[PDB]
């Protein structure tokens, strides 16, 4: 309103209600969804109204949670692997994960994301599952376990394995310095970003480019994108200097 | 206890204010009021019970809004800037803030918690212009039209209405408000079109179907060209230039005791219409509160004065026995009229500020003539007393004390009344002494010459004092006065500018002699969009706010400061473990 | 081109058998005009060079002056006309007696005896009802009235104040 | 004009500000390289 | 020389640092600056905005 940005929902079909007003075989162009039903339950949920488009994946099942996890992650790697548009002619469309708390299937989810090589970004204070990991990329660490998550699955030490197998992989996950409120994280995006590729060869740095264009962070691309490691050639900056004149 | 950065962070970390506040914690709140401060004067004076001290101050004519509003009562700066920083209305809060606070300084008897008052009442304005330049500036059309011409909760009156109230002229300062200003002032006709252009139009009512004025057709354009504001601004222009010269022929030439002339008519019809287009006025801009607002502005308390002193020199005059009395009135009342001429330049920046200049030196001039009063007291006195004059007249004592002085002040020294040496000396009274007779008329028959070096000697001093010391005592603080003004200039001229132009968007198009005729013919999700848009540029602005001050050097150094003394530690942390192992 | 246009000007007149005095007015304000052309070289020197400069930007505050003051001289001139009621009343000197003769008040030039009536002697003027007086001015109007001239004494003693000090000392600054 | 351009920009890197901010920067590094041993010693 | 073009173009649409920096490498340097002080000077005493 303030005004693209477009919003993509992804729900199990399952704890969606009235489910039976969505079934046409011979197409839905139109269709009523009441979003505003009187009664509420703990395993059918409403869909938003703001989602430009929603993914029901179907488990097969009259409802649950977790039904979408593998789903997401194998598009969210799809998504990472893939250029904007033009076939190859364009760039890679840069990806990463957003953490705010969660429990310890959040955190297996988060070990399953970080080992298809996908940028994680914690904050810290969100909760259990995420200001664990804050912590321990900061730094006892059993006491921490028990301490940051509820007593359930505590001294299992299966939390402590995927803590340290989240640690073996600690380059993609960064941490979001709250810095008293500060509410601006575009350079730690970009740090993530560039942190998270390590290979130099000037043809998938595009899109870091481009999105520090499209921010304030001269800094940043300078510091990583043009520190001299990667090998710039000179048709490849005219589209960004056209969008920084622009 | 007025801990703003606790309160904020108290917030911040998940606190539902909706399911806080009650009527009974509000009540908390204001009973927190300091002893016997001014807010706590008012409450009593006056549950809460807020809305009546408001409607008192003001004229009466979501937790935050009344969490801002207590903290403005009680004068709590930070907590009321952050309550305003995540409100609903922020630009119209702003603006009312500034109201309020600017009320209750001028109401306030510390003297200097007024300037705090005024102070935070500073800042608000300063918040607010910035916050409605970056709208402007996102979106044009959007800001101009919606945010300032829409009334608000606040107190029902459009943003525009609260600033002029709040004397906020930097808020009419700012490029987006003058160019909604100029838009409306040039009503359909194109803003950029040449002055000269316009009016040569206007004498030309054909030549406006030309390409000299930029915008059936034929009507609309018309009705346009001549519907616009400043159209109108020209046309009364010119038709209260021929009033008055109408006026100033009729009282030189055409008033006789015989009954009226020609002319004399059409300048009571002229000056009838006046009377009804004032009406119109008063009666169109809650009957007793719209009264209220129109008399509460000085250009219609004038041309009230004028009105009724020509209704009382028409009535003196049509009586047999009062023509004198009726001319004089009137002459006053041409006298009245020709200042209020003045209201028109305050369409011109070189000449707008210059109203209010005058205006402010009119004080000067009311204390100078308290002083000037008591010097030309003793002075005058002094004199008459060492003469001795023998007329002795009480209106001519009043004469030789008062006039004769104030006149010595401009240059006019009559010696030969005074000096003895420069009149010729003759046996006037039987009275013991010398006596002189002076050659003026009001002078006195003769003045008593016994010590009349002490009169020259008195003449001497009082032309250094009056001319010298107290005319230049005048003049600086005219000087003062000028200067405090002139730094300014712009903002008086920009804030005269909206006057006028509010003034006449709701003007009959007809000039005042013809008006008559025009004023025979007088006889939702929207919002929400809005708003949400204007607190999403909030958001942005206090973003940038804070982005600037975490650069600054002062920041920089504090947190610097503290990573080394972190870094410090931990480095004792591995001088330690290395000591151990 | 000024200075030449009326030089030339003055020249045609005054060659012409019927506009000599024309032709010697025009060549007077044509050296006028010259004459404050020779401010120019004035800019060699430094003392002298930004006081062009500075007079030229007082020529417009100068001029708004002249609007504030026309505002003001037609108030009271016309107000004292009408007091005084003179019966030349032609309009030429109606003219004079508005605007020319507070203009010169506003520089210490004050005729009491042209608006007083205790300062001039009191005659059986005109016809018409009440008492008048006979200024000894010779543009003062043959006779005035003297119904409310308190009022005008008033009146004077506000435009001495108002003029002389506030108005000027306001181009002043 | 490239002698006066890099002497103002001299000047403007031994800026009182900009003295201030290398120096935080810098120090940050420094804070991190100590992380970065405290580490190394912690594991060794 | 694309710079003249840059800095015209900088001057006219008012984007300072960009103008400055596009100078900064001109050709004729002192030339540039007091032709881009005139434009400047007369598009703001044209301009309408008063800021
Ligand atoms: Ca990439
Ligand atoms: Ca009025």
């Amino acid at each position: 309103m303030a005004s693209k940005v477009v919003a993509m929902g992804v729900a199990p079909w399952g704890v969606v209600r009235n489910r039976d007003t969505l079934i046409n075989p011979k197409g839905s162009f139109p269709a009523r969804y009441r979003w505003r039903g009187d009664p509420e339950d703990g395993v059918q949920f409403p869909l938003d109204y703001n989602y430009s488009a929603f993914f029901l994946v179907d488990d097969g099942t009259h409802g649950c949670l977790g039904g979408e996890n593998r789903f997401r992650l194998r598009l969210e790697s799809y998504i990472s692997q893939q250029k904007t548009g033009v076939g190859g002619t364009g760039i890679d469309i840069p990806v990463l994960l957003l953490l705010i708390d969660g429990d310890e299937k959040m955190l297996t989810r988060i070990e399953n994301a970080t080992q298809a090589q996908l940028p994680c970004l914690l904050v810290a204070g969100s909760g259990g599952a995420a200001d664990c990991l804050a912590e321990t990329l900061e730094d006892q660490g059993e006491a921490r376990d028990r301490i940051r998550r509820f007593f359930p699955k505590g001294d299992l030490e299966v939390l402590q394995a995927q803590v340290e197998r989240i640690m073996t992989r600690k380059e993609l996950l960064t941490v979001y310095s709250s810095e008293d409120g500060s509410e601006e994280f575009e350079t730690i995006v970009l740090k993530a970003l560039v942190k998270a590729c390590g290979s130099s060869e000037a043809s998938a740095y595009l899109d870091e480019l481009r999105l520090a264009v499209a921010w304030n962070r001269v800094d940043i691309a300078q510091s990583e994108l043009f520190r001299g490691d990667i090998q710039w050639r000179s048709f490849h900056l005219e589209a960004s200097l056209m969008d920084a004149l622009l | 206890n007025d801990r703003p950065e606790f309160v904020r962070l108290l917030i911040s970390h998940g606190l539902s204010l909706g399911h806080f506040l009650t009527p009974m914690r509000l009540a908390q709140l204001y009973s927190a009021a300091p002893s016997n401060s001014l807010i706590r004067n008012l409450l009593d004076q006056a549950p809460p019970d807020v809305g009546h001290v408001l409607r008192m101050l003001l004229g009466k004519m979501a937790p935050w809004s009344d969490l801002l509003l207590w903290a403005l009562l009680l004068n709590r700066a930070q907590m009321a800037m952050y309550f305003w920083e995540m409100g609903s209305n922020a630009v119209s809060s702003a603006l009312g803030a500034c109201l309020l606070l600017r009320v209750m300084a001028r109401l306030e008897p510390d003297a200097e918690e007024a300037a705090r008052r005024k102070d935070l009442a500073f800042k608000f304005e300063g918040m607010g212009v910035d916050l409605f330049g970056e709208c402007y500036r996102s979106s044009e059309v959007r800001a101009a039209r919606l945010l300032l011409r829409r009334c608000p909760l606040w107190g029902d009156a459009t943003c525009l209405q609260l600033a002029m109230q709040a004397d906020a002229r930097a808020f009419f300062a700012q490029d987006g408000v003058q160019s909604l200003l100029t838009q409306k002032w040039w009503g359909d006709m194109a803003s950029t079109t040449p002055i000269w252009a316009l009016v040569l139009a206007f004498f030309c009512p054909p030549l406006i179907y030309t390409r000299l004025i930029t915008f059936r057709r034929c009507l609309r354009r018309w009705f346009h060209f001549w519907g616009a504001p400043v159209t109108i601004f020209m046309g009364n222009v010119v038709s209260y230039l021929l009033f008055l010269l109408l006026f100033s022929r009729v009282l030189l030439v055409d008033f006789q005791p015989a009954p009226p002339g020609s002319l004399e008519l059409l300048l009571y019809f002229w000056a009838f219409t006046l009377l009804c287009e004032e009406l119109r006025q008063g009666l169109s801009g809650s009957l007793s509160q719209r009264l209220r607002l129109y008399l509460a502005d000085s250009w219609n308390q004038c041309d009230l004065v004028a009105l009724t002193c020509f209704l009382l020199g028409v009535g003196c005059r049509l009586t047999p026995g009062l023509y004198h009395l009726g001319r004089t009135v009137l002459c006053i009342d041409f006298m009245v009229f020709t200042v209020r001429l003045l209201h028109i330049f305050t369409v011109n920046k070189q000449l707008g500020p210059k109203i209010v200049i005058v205006s402010k030196m009119m004080k000067d001039v009311f204390f100078f003539l308290f002083f000037l009063g008591v010097w030309l007291v003793a002075y005058g006195v002094a004199t008459e007393g060492l003469l001795r004059p023998r007329d002795s007249d009480f209106p001519s004592i009043l004469r030789r004390v008062f006039y004769r002085p104030y006149l010595q002040i401009f240059g006019q020294i009559p010696q030969e009344d005074m000096d003895v040496a420069l009149m010729e000396h003759s046996n006037c009274s039987s009275e013991p002494g010398f006596w002189a007779h002076p050659p003026g008329a009001q002078a006195g028959t003769c003045v008593s010459q016994y010590a009349n070096w002490l009169v020259v000697l008195l003449l001497v001093i009082f032309l250094l004092v009056a001319n010298i010391l107290l005319v230049n005592l005048l003049i600086a603080m005219f000087s003062y006065t000028f200067g405090k003004v002139q730094g300014n200039s712009d903002l008086y001229w920009k804030a005269q500018r909206y006057r006028l132009i509010r003034e006449f968007h709701s003007r009959p198009a007809l000039a005042p002699p013809f008006i008559v005729i025009s004023h025979l013919r007088l006889l939702k999700e929207a919002e929400r969009k809005l708003l949400t848009w204007e607190s999403v540029h909030k958001e942005n602005f206090l973003l940038a706010r804070a982005r600037d001050k975490r650069e600054s050097d002062s920041e920089r150094l504090k947190r610097t400061s503290q990573k080394v003394d972190l870094a410090l530690k931990q480095l004792g942390h591995i001088r330690e473990y290395e000591q151990r192992l």
